[PDB]
């Protein structure tokens, strides 16, 4: 029990370690920007574009390097998903009418077997009925089947 | 199942593949063109590069939320159409046993 | 004919009559996406897409071998001329 809240808590600190660079560089990129955009032309704008892109190359190269080590705990994503995050939303509707869906299908799944459970308990109780002689292995079936 | 690293990898290759792409073109780019429309041009790549890391950003974020309802979706959707093959299955044998009737 | 005791069968795991959800105690993050809440109350405004996840963030989204040194001192050039 330990060992699995350990395991949570260290990719939870590796996750949050790596949310925090990537918002670290998306600040530094959206700077960038800025600083492109309003660019004087001074050379000492140009000395601070220059500090900017290696920082941002030294930020991306540190977030590679750490997101590929083995022996991070970083090591799902269906195509479906990447399609439906694509409609400047909240992504909340695909999960809800999924999930909707699902909650179907264990609902057909549950009342088919009642029905199904009901009817080979009518059966065999009708089989026993009008054919007593095969009583006996009709509930051996019902141990073959329970 | 995708690797995270392995996605994270081939994301970073393609954005210094595509930089490196961007900056040979600028470099044997005619210098009658002016400097503005380079500048709009790095900077229009600059934000989908940031746009992708910010894709993969939510990625992450999704990954330290993670898999449980995930597995449960994926099991209750793995019972479902178990079900319907076997419905399938049952009608595709009653097809082909009405001949031997 | 076909009776065999020897042949047994064994239920199905995970049984489908049970609560699944509840087998491996997987109710939290179920909780925390339900369509309503345990009065029956909407909880949040439902969406799409992934663009809300980065609102709080800076910005206007209406819309949605290698010498590093050498780069920038080509891009410095050609912003000082």
């Amino acid at each position: 029990m330990n060992g699995n809240s350990t395991n949570n808590e260290q990719l939870q600190q590796e996750l949050a370690t790596t949310q925090d660079q990537v918002a670290s560089i998306i600040e530094s990129f959206v700077e960038l920007g800025v600083s492109i955009y309003d660019f004087p032309g001074t050379p000492e704008a140009t000395k601070g574009m220059i500090t900017n892109l290696q920082r941002n190359v030294d930020r991306l190269y540190k977030l590679n390097v750490r997101s590929n080590d083995p022996q991070s705990s970083l090591s799902d994503i269906p195509l479906e998903v990447v399609q439906y995050i694509e409609d400047g939303r909240n992504p909340d509707i695909y999960t809800r009418e999924f999930v909707e869906a699902i909650r179907r299908s264990n609902q057909y799944q549950r009342g088919k077997m009642h029905g199904l459970k009901q009817l080979r308990d009518s059966l065999a109780d009708k089989i026993v009925d009008e054919f007593p002689e095969l009583k006996e292995p009709v509930e051996d079936i019902i141990k073959r089947t329970s | 199942q995708v690797s995270l690293a392995l996605v994270i990898r081939n994301l970073t290759v393609f954005t210094m593949k595509e930089l490196a792409q961007y900056m040979k073109t600028n470099v044997h780019t005619q210098a009658n063109e002016p400097n503005s429309a380079k500048k709009i041009r790095f900077l229009q790549l600059i934000i989908f590069l940031r746009t992708q890391f910010l894709k993969l950003y939510v990625l992450v974020k999704w990954t330290r939320t993670i898999h449980v309802l995930i597995d449960l979706l994926n099991w209750f959707r793995t019972t479902n159409m178990n079900v319907n093959n076997c419905i399938w299955a049952l009608k595709s044998s009653l097809n082909s046993m009405t001949n031997a009737k | 004919y076909y009776v065999d005791p020897e042949t047994t069968y064994t239920y199905q795991q995970p049984n489908p009559l049970q609560d699944l959800i509840s087998v491996y105690g997987l109710d939290d993050i179920s909780r925390q996406v339900a369509r309503t809440n345990l009065d029956g109350t909407k909880a949040v405004k439902l969406r799409k897409s992934y663009k809300n996840q980065i609102a709080d963030l800076s910005g206007k989204f209406s819309t949605i071998n290698f010498d590093w040194d050498l780069c920038s001192s080509v891009l410095s050039q050609f912003e000082r001329s």
